[PDB]
């Protein structure tokens, strides 16, 4: 044994503590001007100056990386400075974090005189006039910039965010920030905007002020100003100029939502159309058939086969032949089957484990050794019985998730206990806890398999293992006595010898009220027997006054329910297969011993508040067996959520509901009246809720949506091509376009400018250039594009080649999205289609030869015999280059990659000869033209290459020689001289000139409209991809491997030449869009969730809102929100009124049909009163159900009637989980929000639209029930798909963690602390080192002991003197965190 | 809480009394001992 | 962006020596060399 | 040097390489010179005092 190291110590108490509270969606970042500081100071040593006494200027800094902070730990990062030019560097390792150039000075520096402003031009202002840093900070976070008090340096600032206070506090970095933060304030968006260049930063301190005294409290705010005209944000000694950001892809601080469906589920024999019947699709009922034919003659094989009576049993497979034959060549059968399995059309069961389990079963020889051989076998295989569709059929996630959290509602305890007895031969756990015990929140589970052995299969599942004989009661251990409240006998009744016996003895484990789980075979008893003869011993079964059990192992599912109901067994549900298993869930009768007390809570006025108060106060001083039954006899009535919240401060035990449908109840409606006989019925079952809706007795369930049904592809008329994650081309999909309203996105801000006159046409084939490609793999973001496509729905695809209205054939370019089926494109970029080209080879010509043209003779100004050179031959742009150069009579030099592309082009251009030619590997054209021109030059270089193959080209210009560089991937170096007007960008000239199609467009228009009738625009050679393999087609591009046009073809051209395209329709996502002409109404719309949403209808197409509020604008946020949808055109308008009586709904409606037709209702208000139920009187009680019930019947009556009916397109009421999992102190809101979720369901019983979102928890606009709040761009993700579907409630929350047990969970704190403990010694693996061996002997010293004290402390309720930590065990340890 | 760093060159002369011209003091005796195997740490004083 | 100073910097000359920028400080001189269509563009252009 | 390698195992590429002044030698007398090398870009100096 290359300048300053800085040591940045995110310690607990370290100075710099303080970058912790700067985050960017939950990582926390090191701010992009805080490397200027490091630099600055850095710097300042240099010189050996104090750096608060040195004036610097860093010019045309570089952001490559973010330097990822981490608490508690030491991040070094190098800063390099060159001594005389400034070049300075902060890199952390041996990565660039940011570049540029540091130089001092002592003038004076700074640009703006806001360094000389003294006071704050804020003083006497309105509150609704000013942004406080509570508004300034809620639009940062709604963008992911998450920053704590000591980065909240803004304090106040106007509404224009022009003027602001800003505080000094002494920190550089700090301050910088905030200085940044106005220049994030000047560009209101929902985008997230990560800064890449700053040309210019400023730093006086010499103006500056001081820095605070020591241990101030109150720091001073400092004057800062925003100027639009020079793009400067300065306040006090600082000034940060032209501030670059890119567009940064969103990241979720959480888990991915869980979607679900609040629906109806019926209790017993569900119908094939109720969501509680089992998944029987009409595949599966096939595949049942052939498995039953082929079981049926395998067993017929092996009895004529088994000539050595090696197969016990016979006689019982003898049986099973004969009922199949009651109830009915083997090569055939595997046949079927085989044709079944290999078969892929689409409709093809998950997987086939029935069939193949079989055919081991039936193909293996019969000789010596076999049952023990082949009992082996199955057992190897076992998992095909478990995943089968026969048998999964029963396990869907709808009915395990209904089970589980219908017993969930019924058991009055906090911890769930579920016993499944016989785990080893037919699981539960496997299906009931992925599916349903893994999405409880508010209840905690307690899970126990057991079985005679160890279970293999569930050592992966927060189960307890016990151990016991599952086949023979009598020995079931006394320490199952009241042990479980749901107990789970999957494939196991059905081995009982006895069953009497064993059902008395199984119902001695449920607790009083628990319930009974039992699933077996009750339908084609024969087809799984085949496998139970040879993985069963002791096939023998004692029948009874049911039956006798089929073979000795099975009941028939009628004798089933039978047998259950002999023993006193109430039938709570009933969901039988049809084609194999069936499933019965049973709990105990309950007797009252008191008379049940009946209240009806049928009014929505709530004049029953009094009597519910007075009954639910005198619950905890009655019986146990008392009960309170709130009944409803009405489709509108809060009861269900109203319950709900009730239980949560009154508990399950005597607190019940019953609801009556009267809509879809059916020609025998239940008679629930005091002594009646319907409601005896419902007493003896005891259950909490009780819904008799569709005819049928049942319950509501919030039914899990598959991440994959959130991408389903659905039929639409109008569609375009987008990508669902930006930079990656292999998440390209069809979304729904907006032209389905004629209009199209992004008509807000300059779109609003230009009036372009556009003809719609229905595209035909779509041409692919290499500009779709270099967005659509993420070289380059939206923002590069001209500033008319910002707010576009896409940005992939410009030219086509489709119909216009009138039918003719036309071809054009088009701002985009041009890829897809139908385009708004200016009459000014459409050229006819020839009468020989079909309209394939049309969409090849428009942007190849536009650009060939603007290139040469726009920019190059090429001239007749000029010497043109060009890049790249071979491309689409490089092949109309040719066409064109030769055209003028040029000499042309092109470079060819290989010499496939040398034959093409010779071939396809006849004029070109070898010496034409060059090779792009290498520079060695450079010489070969220089001396092929004789020093004279190329005139135009259509320049593609970059590096040093762009440094030849310019070598070889002329005198007179123009370089048009038309490459996408420019170096940094290039793009700072872009932004500096050093260059001009050429790139995306022909995407800007498609905007305003002015006079230098239409000279492109009219060059290459000449060229097709004078034949120089020939059509090239081109791949034709269909509209599902866009993917791969875009990969096509972006390889380069071959030459060609990729042109993706939407629709099929008729013979005809002028004839209308047919309406199809096209598989494509949702994208929800609002119609630009039509009025909606945001009742609610001015707060926090209305405005944000209002924002995001902006981007989708809404162009007319009327917010409601029952004050109007009171803050400067709202203020500042609406004065910018009305900058972006928007026709805003806001009523100060509460739409509570018919005159207030009227105005509401007069005002929007005077914007236009009423288009979409919302109603996003919110009253609450939080408070417990029995402190709460009728006008308390009433006070969230105005904006719930009062203001949704009167917005449902006015858009029921007409012209509202017609016309309307959304119907949105926003609800809460409060009606699905209940709340405590919110009795009232949850009624509310129930009837609420009840008008929305009528509304879909009579065809109108509906939307009504059931949000847990928002959090731009912490753990509540263990459930996180979801960022509000996830939000808003999910309510686009909310709107696009066709049911009425979606519940929307986002869980901490998937649930595990309690001892599970317990554990596993357990070993968290363990192994810290563990770490702080330095063991890599805890469970490694003996349990017996003290700490003294690992080595432990002082230090180690006193962080050991403080990390138990901190962790746990232990208090530990240092003296005994080196004396006792990790065994001592674990004992001790359980005491 | 700790102590200060410090610096030093100090050095000392011997001689049996006897032959001595000039007698600050004398050594009436020096031993050293060891602290073993102590459960606070090797860098922690043994009282004993 | 016609720029006729003659102090140009030291990137600025590798600019034009890289004929990256066209230098248009030397070019009247440059003309009245050849004094071809260009020059005989602007001496018309003068004399009107 | 920076790179560890031997100077005559590494092929290096100087572009526009830009002599400001004339180093003058001295007889019988010591010469030292700075070179500062900018790690990643290669931006580098030689510069007399
Ligand atoms: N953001 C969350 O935390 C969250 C969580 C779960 C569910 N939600 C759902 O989202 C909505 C709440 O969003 P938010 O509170 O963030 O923003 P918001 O819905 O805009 O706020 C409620 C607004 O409703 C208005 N309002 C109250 N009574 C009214 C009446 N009679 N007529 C007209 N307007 C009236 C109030 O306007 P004034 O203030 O001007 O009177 C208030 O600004 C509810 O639908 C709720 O179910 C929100």
């Amino acid at each position: 044994y290359s300048d300053n190291v800085i040591d940045i110590d995110l310690s607990e108490d370290s100075p710099e503590n303080y970058l912790l509270e700067h985050a960017v969606d939950g990582r926390m970042l090191f701010p992009a001007t805080g490397t200027l500081v490091l630099a600055w100071k850095t710097l300042a040593k240099l010189k050996g100056v104090e750096f608060e006494q040195l004036g610097v200027q860093m010019t045309n800094v570089q952001i490559h990386q973010a330097l990822f902070l981490n608490p508690g730990g030491k991040t070094t990062v190098s800063v390099s400075v060159m001594p005389i030019t400034g070049e300075f560097q902060v890199r952390d390792g041996e990565s660039l974090i940011s570049s540029g150039v540091i130089t001092s000075s002592e003038g004076r520096l700074l640009e703006t005189d806001q360094h000389m402003k003294k006071g704050s031009v804020l003083d006497g202002k309105p509150d609704k006039e000013l942004l406080f840093t509570k508004e300034i900070y809620r639009e940062f976070l709604l963008r992911g910039y998450e920053y704590g008090a000591a980065f909240q340096g803004i304090q106040r600032a106007s509404l224009d965010a022009t003027d602001t206070d800003i505080r000094w506090d002494g920190r550089w970095i700090s301050y910088l920030d905030t200085v940044l933060q106005m220049y994030l304030l000047s560009k209101p968006g929902t985008h997230q905007a990560l800064p890449t260049l700053l040309e210019s930063v400023t730093i006086d301190p010499r103006v500056h002020p001081a820095q605070p005294p020591e241990g101030t409290t109150e720091f001073q705010v400092l004057p800062g100003k925003w100027d639009p005209v020079l793009q400067i944000a300065a306040a006090g000694g600082v000034e940060i100029r032209s501030c670059h950001s890119i567009r940064a892809s969103r990241r979720l601080n959480h888990d991915p939502p869980i979607l679900e469906d609040f629906a109806f589920a019926p209790y017993v024999d569900p119908r094939p159309s109720d969501r509680s019947a089992a998944a029987v699709t009409p595949a599966l009922r096939d595949y049942a058939d052939a498995c039953f034919e082929f079981s049926r003659q395998g067993m017929k094989r092996w009895l004529e086969n088994d000539k050595n009576n090696v197969l016990p049993n016979k006689e019982e497979i003898k049986e099973a032949l004969a009922m199949a034959n009651k109830h009915a060549n083997f090569a055939s059968a595997k046949a079927t089957l085989e044709a079944l399995v290999n078969n892929k059309n689409g409709h093809r069961l998950p997987n086939h484990g029935l069939f193949e389990m079989l055919d081991i079963a039936f193909s293996e020889p019969l000789e010596g050794d076999y049952w023990d051989r082949l009992r082996m076998k199955l057992h190897d295989v076992r998992t095909y019985l478990w995943d089968d569709p026969i048998i999964a059929a029963l396990e869907s996630p709808d009915i395990v998730k209904l089970v589980m959290e219908t017993v969930s509602d019924n058991v009055n305890q906090q911890v769930m206990e579920i016993l499944e007895v016989g785990a080893a031969r037919g699981p539960y756990y496997r299906q009931a806890i992925p599916k349903a015990l893994e999405y409880f929140s508010i209840k905690d589970w307690q899970y126990t398999v057991a079985d005679q052995g160890f279970v293999e299969d569930a050592a992966e599942f927060p189960v307890k293992m016990m151990q016991f004989d599952p086949l023979d009661p009598a020995n079931f251990p006394a320490e199952l006595t009241e042990s479980c409240d749901l107990l789970v006998l999957k494939w196991n009744l059905q081995m009982q010898v006895d069953l009497d016996a064993a059902i008395t003895e199984f119902s001695k484990m449920i607790k009083p009220g628990g319930f009974l789980l039992v699933l077996e075979n009750g339908t084609r008893l024969s087809t799984f027997f085949p496998i139970k003869a040879i993985v069963s011993a002791s096939l023998g079964g004692k029948g009874g006054p049911e039956g006798d059990r089929a073979m000795g192992c099975f009941y028939t599912d009628a004798q089933w329910s039978a047998l259950f109901a002999r023993h006193g067994f109430e039938q709570i549900m009933h969901i039988p297969d049809g084609i194999a298993v069936s499933m019965f869930l049973l709990r105990k009768p309950f007797e009252p011993s008191v008379a049940p007390i009946i209240i009806n809570v049928d009014d929505l006025e709530c004049s029953w508040l009094e009597e519910v108060q007075a009954r639910c106060a005198e619950l905890q001083d009655s019986h146990k067996d008392s009960r309170l039954w709130l009944v409803a006899n009405t489709e509108l009535s809060g009861v269900l959520g109203f319950l709900r919240s009730l239980v949560w401060e009154f508990g399950s035990e005597k607190l019940r509901c019953i609801q009556i449908d009267d809509a879809t109840a059916g020609p025998n409606p239940p008679k629930i009246s005091a002594d009646s006989a319907d409601f005896k019925e419902l007493v003896r079952k005891d259950l909490a809720y009780n819904v008799f809706k569709n005819g049928k007795w049942g319950t509501y369930r919030g039914f899990v949506i598959s991440d994959a049904d959130r991408q389903k592809e659905r039929p639409s008329e109008y569609v375009y091509a987008d990508w669902l994650s930006a930079g990656d081309m292999s998440s390209l999909r069809w979304f729904d376009s907006p032209l389905k309203t004629g209009h199209n996105n992004g008509m807000l801000g300059s779109k609003m400018a230009h009036k372009l006159e556009t003809e719609t046409c229905s595209v035909y084939y779509a041409g692919l250039n290499l500009r779709d490609i270099i967005l659509a793999n993420g070289t380059i973001q939206r923002d590069i594009l001209p500033e008319e496509t910002f707010f576009k729905e896409g940005v992939l695809g410009v030219e086509f080649s489709g119909r216009n209205s009138s039918g003719k054939r036309v071809m054009g370019l088009c701002p985009p999205p041009a890829l897809a089926t139908t385009v708004k494109c200016p009459v000014s970029s459409l050229w006819s289609v020839p009468d020989q080209w079909t309209l394939e080879e049309a969409a090849t010509v428009p942007l190849a030869y536009a650009t060939a043209y603007y290139c040469l003779v726009s920019e190059g100004g090429v001239q007749k015999g000029a010497t043109v050179f060009i890049h790249a031959g071979a491309s689409v742009v490089g092949q109309a280059s040719i066409a064109v150069a030769l055209s003028y009579n040029c000499e042309i030099f092109t470079l060819t990659k290989n010499s496939d592309e040398t034959a093409l082009l010779k071939s396809m251009y006849p004029q070109l000869n070898d010496r034409n030619f060059c090779s792009s590997e290498d520079c060695s054209f450079e010489k070969y033209i220089r001396k092929e021109t004789k020093g004279s030059g190329v005139d135009v270089v259509i320049n593609t290459l970059r590096g040093k193959f762009l440094k030849a080209s310019r070598r070889l210009l002329s005198k007179k020689g123009k370089f048009v560089d038309i490459g996408f991937k420019v170096d940094s170096n290039t793009q700072i001289a872009y932004y500096t007007r050093e260059h001009p960008d050429l790139r995306f000239q022909l995407d800007a000139l498609l905007e305003s199609q002015g006079p230098e467009w239409t000279r492109l228009f009219d060059l290459v409209q000449a060229g097709i009738h004078s034949g120089v625009v020939k059509p090239l050679k081109r791949a034709v991809y269909s509209m599902d393999k866009i993917v791969d087609a875009f990969k096509t591009v972006e390889a380069e491997r071959e030459a060609g046009k990729i042109v993706i073809k939407i629709r099929d051209e008729e013979r005809q030449k002028v004839c209308p395209t047919p309406r199809t329709s096209f598989p494509a996502i949702h994208r929800t869009c609002f119609h630009p002409d039509k009025s909606h109404i945001l009742v609610g719309g001015m707060g926090g969730m209305g405005l944000e949403t209002a924002h995001w209808m902006v981007l989708r197409g809404a162009k007319k809102l009327i917010l409601t509020s029952r004050y109007g604008i009171t803050t400067g946020y709202q203020a500042r929100k609406i004065a910018f949808f009305k900058q972006l055109g928007v026709e805003v308008e806001v009523l100060a009124l509460s739409v509570n009586t018919r005159k207030a709904a009227d105005k509401v409606f007069e005002h929007a049909l005077k914007m236009g037709p009423v288009g979409g209702i919302f109603n996003m208000a919110m009253v609450l009163y939080n408070d417990d139920f029995l402190k709460m009187n009728r006008e308390q009680f009433l006070k969230p159900l105005e904006s719930k019930i009062t203001m949704t019947m009167l917005l449902d009556d006015k858009s029921r009637e007409k012209p509202v009916r017609d016309t309307l397109d959304h119907f949105v009421m926003f609800s809460s989980l409060i009606v699905s999992g209940g709340h405590l102190g919110q009795a009232n809101y949850a009624f509310g929000s129930t009837v609420l979720e009840k008008i929305c369901e009528r509304r879909k019983r009579d065809g109108l639209p509906v939307t009504t979102p059931q949000w847990a928890s928002i959090a731009d606009v912490t753990i509540i029930c263990r459930k996180y709040p979801q960022r509000f761009f996830n939000v808003l993700s999910v309510f686009d798909f909310m709107m696009s579907s066709d049911n009425v409630v979606t519940i929307s929350y986002v869980l901490v963690e998937k649930s595990m047990g309690v001892a599970a969970g317990e554990e596993s704190m357990v070993d968290q602390v363990l192994r810290a403990v563990g770490k702080v010694l330095g063991i890599k693996d805890v469970s490694s080192v003996d349990g017996d061996k003290e700490f003294i002997d690992m080595g432990v010293d002082s230090l180690m002991s006193v962080e050991i004290k403080q990390a138990l402390e901190r962790d746990a309720g232990l208090v530990i003197s240092t003296k005994d930590t080196q004396l006792m065990t990790f065994n001592t340890l674990r004992s001790m965190v359980k005491g | 809480d700790g102590f200060v760093r410090g610096e030093v060159a100090s050095a000392i002369l011997l001689k049996k009394a006897d032959t001595a011209k000039r007698v600050y003091c004398t050594l009436v005796g020096s031993m050293l001992n060891n602290d073993g195997n102590q459960t606070n740490g090797i860098l922690y004083p043994n009282s004993e």
